[PDB]
């Protein structure tokens, strides 16, 4: 069956995205057929939590013949923030919906620069509302606007596919507007590479336990999060300390030996001529370099309300809070923007991070702040400094 | 390894 991608609408609020989310998943249900949905039932969105964190998310599924897509779309600009910076919707591309009427709004812009921080790596446009839009070459000049603010982001703004539609209409029946729904399926269709598999990246375990077996070497335990790993293949341990070699002499499930362990899977490694008291829990095995060990890093932080597990008092830098890491917890000190002292609850704000040690970790690891034994704030590496 | 139902756990 067919492959999959993520993509959500994102853009300024009441431009129109929850009405072409609807509208698609009625355009490709008539055409294709398959389930059909109602803005009603997309715009009142549930909440689900993610880890304390509740979110309000309306998921919709349509299929194109080659792909089937999963879709979110969110009520209020909290609700982006929150789902972008969590992962609790990673985007393969996000469709950027702009209205024709008032062009980039304030919140157009932020979705676009919060798209780069947190990692999407594609967006299409589409120009809405223009059923509204009378006469002329504004569309065009619009058009452009657009383009400017996505390349200002670092998009290729000069080759992104905009497609100018009514959602409205195209949601009620016009099926001259039913068509640029179908137009811009096609977009999702061809401009968005379809994602890499998780067992088809370089292999990467976040090291849960370790202990020796006498005689041949130690065994590090944890679940693959991608990748394969094969009995004979070499393997790096990487981050808190010097990087070490080594090689894997064998993978054991629940007390049956394997030839591999897969993405997804829990899993103990042994590792030939490695002592037990050189590796930590908080190292990664992986691929050798394929990932390395940075102490520095760019990050997009959302500061957790009361209600989502932090505190209902803003967050002051310069306490040294301690950043967590796929297993374990590490010091870190933090540079806020210029003339910023601290961080409201519920806002977001970016944050240079100084760790007291190296972390295995790229662009996109995702990480939780805490403080006083408490859970602060939820954040996303955006560039690693060194 | 050690495991044998979902924990975490090993041998090898
Ligand atoms: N006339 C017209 N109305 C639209 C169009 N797209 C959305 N709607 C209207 O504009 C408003 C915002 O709709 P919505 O999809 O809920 O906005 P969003 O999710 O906050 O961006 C509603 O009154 C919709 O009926 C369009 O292309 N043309
Ligand atoms: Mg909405």
């Amino acid at each position: 069956t067919k492959p999959h991608v993520n993509v959500g609408t994102i853009g300024h609020v009441d431009h129109g995205k929850t009405t072409l989310t609807a509208a698609i998943t009625t355009v490709l249900a008539k055409t294709y057929g398959g389930a059909a949905r109602a803005f009603d039932q997309i715009d009142n969105a549930p909440e689900e939590k993610a880890r304390g964190i509740t979110i309000n998310t309306s998921h919709v599924e349509y299929d194109t013949p080659t792909r089937h897509y999963a879709h979110v779309d969110c009520p209020g600009h909290a609700d982006y923030v929150k789902n972008m910076i969590t992962g609790a919707a990673q985007m393969d591309g996000a469709i950027l919906v702009v209205a024709a009427t008032d062009g980039p709004m304030p919140q157009t812009r932020e979705h676009i620069l919060l798209g780069r921080q947190v990692g999407v790596p594609y967006i299409i446009v589409f120009l809405n509302k223009c059923d509204m839009v009378d006469d002329e070459e504004l569309l065009e000049l619009v058009e452009m606007e657009v383009r400017e603010l996505l390349s200002q982001y670092d998009f290729p703004g000069d080759d992104t596919p905009i497609v100018r539609g009514s959602a409205l209409k195209a949601l009620e029946g016009d099926a001259e507007w039913e068509a640029k729904i179908l137009e811009l399926a096609g977009f999702l269709d061809s401009y968005i590479p379809e994602p890499e598999r998780a067992i088809d990246k370089p292999f990467l375990l976040p090291i849960e336990d370790v202990f020796s077996i006498s005689g041949r070497g130690t065994v590090v335990t944890g679940r693959v999060e991608r990748g394969i790993i094969k009995v004979g293949e070499e393997v790096e341990i990487v981050g808190i300390k010097e990087t070490q070699k080594s090689t894997c002499t064998g993978v054991e499930m629940f007390r049956k030996l394997l030839d591999e362990g897969r993405a997804g899977e829990n899993v103990g490694v042994l590792l030939r001529g490695i002592k037990r008291e050189e590796i930590e829990r908080g190292q990664v095995l992986a691929k050798p370099g394929t990932i390395k060990p940075h102490t520095k890093f760019e990050s997009e932080v959302y500061i957790l309300s009361k209600d989502e597990g932090g505190r209902h008092t803003p967050f002051f830098k310069g306490y040294r809070p301690q950043f967590y890491f796929r297993t374990t917890d590490v010091t870190g000190t933090i540079e806020l923007p210029e003339g910023v002292e601290m961080v409201m609850p519920g806002d977001n704000i970016k944050m240079v991070v100084t760790l007291i040690h190296p972390i295995a970790m790229d662009d996109g690891l995702r990480f939780a702040i805490r403080e006083g034994g408490r859970t602060v704030g939820a954040g996303v590496v955006a560039k690693v400094l060194g | 390894s050690c495991n044998c139902v979902c924990g975490f756990c090993c041998s090898x």
